[PDB]
């Protein structure tokens, strides 16, 4: 079982770089994809983007394609989210999770099993 | 980096995928629809090989005295016949199904190659190693439209013709 | 020697000697299969089909 | 792209009852579905993958089935820990949208 | 066991060994009772063999 | 329409056919040669599975008393063995054949499509729905020559080239 820990600033002004760093213990960036899930307060989940392998496969949401860039570095063993031009609608509870489930040697796309405990962030004055 | 050259190891998202090269970015990708069809198909085949088998409560071990030698010989004969038929059927079946699995996978690769070639008939030069080098320069929306299946000839026709004239 | 009796049947023993009398009898139900096996392995409380 | 709907929106049941939750999809997603339950303020966990199989570490009381545009999840005995909300997810194409969510409550 | 240590106390032959083994290979309900009383049924016989 | 789009119900003459659109008239048609060859084959395949089965006068039910419990167990075991091997092999055989017959039909469709493309060459533009659209004006004789395989390319190459220059 992998342990996921995420660190966030906890507060963000309008319209600058919003960056959170998620760290994993007991696992490596090998043969498992990694993705970001956010939920608005009282609304359903949605998928921002996913990285897989070590920078090889990058998948982004079509609505947030220009806004989010995913970066990885196996030597420090974290994956991070970079978000520019943050808005008030981006207030969410950021979850980082592992694409750990697999069938017949393929990693099923976007089916998540183990997540982090959550890092809250609000966009306000 | 072509299918005739070998197999990629970076991508694990699907069995089948595309590698895109662009000024904006460079990375791998995967065809969820093609892979999903194939994963479902292989799952159904394996389940049918294991599930169609239904065992019943049978006792194999039998005991006979010295007087009932014909019964012991008959039991040995029927057990040997059952195990020989089962071995032959299972081994020939699994060999044929392995060959079908490899053939079906190769056919999927060739179908994907012919689909992308029919979409890029003359807009992109064909290397022959499994690589389609675009004459016309186009960004990431162009390549994902090639993945989407919505690529159009007349939008980049004139630039491609000019690039043929240059080379 | 042994024999099987259906319900509603009566067995009769008649002798003037050399008879080993049945002290106990066994009432049983019929199980169709599951023949005897021969092993020295340890018993375990797990269920295997 | 593939729009997701859920029914019923809200349901209430007691301990030990049988509850069926039917998430429905705009276009055929074949047999690919993910079911998540979310405790309030906690991380959601996986329940059902491929709409017919159980992920290990999940109690066997949960069961899922269905194909085509309609799917069902059936719970045999509903305990106290199973009263959290549930979600339905499709996995065939981008964007991988989620269900609106169905809340469970006591009586 | 492969070789039974206590197959029979008294030497002799058993009629239909394999038939009895197949009949007793599975019994769902098995009980032991007395078909005859040990001492009441035989007044004129010793029953002390 | 198109074969990737679906299957027509209008054509009852044969499993595979053509739809010609023209100013003088439009209607459905069938390629008898291909359909006829296919029917004889599946007729043999269906016949082979049913006919090869051979039988001899046989009594299956056997009766034994209490003193023959081992025999009745043996008879039950051997009958269960035959019915199990028969159902398993047959169920797998029908499944494999059903896949092959369906694939054979499509392989035939793909083989037919190419024959038309080769005969037409570049004179037409492939709409990609499985339909070829003629640049040159083509009367009923050249559609039936496409059906015949006797379409001649240099006859209409000039008109097609001029229509390529117009478009
Ligand atoms: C049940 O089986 C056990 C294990 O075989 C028997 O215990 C022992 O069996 C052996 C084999 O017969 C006995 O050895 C014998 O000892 C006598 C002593 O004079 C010797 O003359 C023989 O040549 C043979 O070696 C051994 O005594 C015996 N142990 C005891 C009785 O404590 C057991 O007898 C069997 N019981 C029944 C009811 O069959
Ligand atoms: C991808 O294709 C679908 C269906 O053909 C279409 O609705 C969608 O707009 C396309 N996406 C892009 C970015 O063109
Ligand atoms: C025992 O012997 C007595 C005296 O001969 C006789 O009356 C009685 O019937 C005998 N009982 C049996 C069971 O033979
Ligand atoms: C059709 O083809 C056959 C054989 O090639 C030929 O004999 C016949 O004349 C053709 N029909 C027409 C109308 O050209």
């Amino acid at each position: 079982q992998v342990q996921l820990q995420e660190s966030g600033p906890g507060l963000v002004k309008p319209s600058e770089i919003l960056s959170l760093t998620c760290a994993v213990s007991g696992g490596s960036f090998s043969s498992y994809c990694w993705g970001w899930i956010r939920q608005p307060p009282g609304k359903g989940l949605e998928w921002i983007g996913s990285i897989c392998g070590s920078g090889g496969s990058n998948y982004l949401n079509p609505s947030l394609k220009s806004r989010v860039t995913l970066s990885v570095d196996t030597s420090k063993n974290q994956f991070s989210l970079i978000l520019n031009s943050v808005t008030a609608a981006d207030t969410a509870v950021y979850y980082c999770a592992r694409e750990g489930i697999t069938i017949f040697g393929v990693v099923i796309p976007r089916v998540l099993d183990s997540w982090g405990q959550g890092a809250v962030v609000t966009v306000s004055s | 980096a072509g299918f005739i050259e070998g197999g990629w190891t970076g991508m694990v998202d699907g069995w089948y995928g595309y590698h895109h090269q662009n000024e904006q970015g460079s990375g791998y990708a995967a065809d969820q629809k093609s892979t999903q069809n194939a994963i479902n198909c292989i799952t159904n085949k394996v389940n049918s090989v294991i599930e169609k088998m239904n065992t019943q409560f049978t006792a194999v071990g039998k005991e006979f005295n010295k007087l009932e030698r014909r019964m012991e010989n008959l039991n040995k004969k029927v057990d040997d016949g059952f195990i020989d038929i089962w071995t032959y059927n299972a081994e020939l079946l699994v060999l044929l199904e392995n060959e079908r699995t490899l053939d079906f996978h190769d056919s999927n690769v060739k179908n994907l190659y012919e689909k992308v070639k029919s979409q890029l008939k003359n807009n992109a030069k064909e290397i022959g190693n499994g690589c389609f080098e675009f004459y016309h320069k186009c960004n990431d929306e162009c390549m994902e439209s090639v993945k989407n299946g919505t690529y159009d000839y007349p939008k980049y026709s004139e630039e491609s013709k000019l690039n043929r004239e240059k080379i | 020697y042994w024999t099987l009796l259906e319900p509603g049947d009566t067995i009769i023993f008649e002798a003037n000697g050399n008879l080993i009398a049945p002290r106990y009898a066994f009432a049983l139900s019929r199980g169709f299969g599951s023949g005897i096996i021969n092993s020295n392995a340890p018993m375990d409380e797990c269920d295997a089909k | 792209d593939i729009q997701m709907t859920q029914s019923p929106s809200s349901l209430s049941a007691s301990v030990g009852d049988t509850v069926t939750i039917t998430c429905r999809a705009s276009q055929s997603i074949s047999s690919w579905l993910a079911w998540y339950q979310q405790k309030p303020g906690k991380a959601p966990n996986l329940l059902i993958y491929r709409a017919s199989t159980l992920q290990s570490g999940v109690p066997s009381r949960f069961s899922g089935s269905g194909s085509g545009t309609d799917f069902t999840l059936t719970i045999s005995s509903l305990q106290s820990e199973d009263f959290a909300t549930y979600f339905c997810q499709q996995s065939t194409s981008s964007p991988f949208t989620f269900g609106p969510g169905t809340k469970l409550d006591i009586k | 066991k492969p070789n039974p240590e206590n197959g029979t106390c008294y030497p002799g032959h058993f009629a239909d060994y394999e038939e009895l083994r197949e009949q007793l290979s599975s019994v769902s309900s098995f009980e032991r009772f007395e078909i005859f009383p040990k001492e009441s049924s035989w007044p004129n016989h010793t029953t002390t063999g």
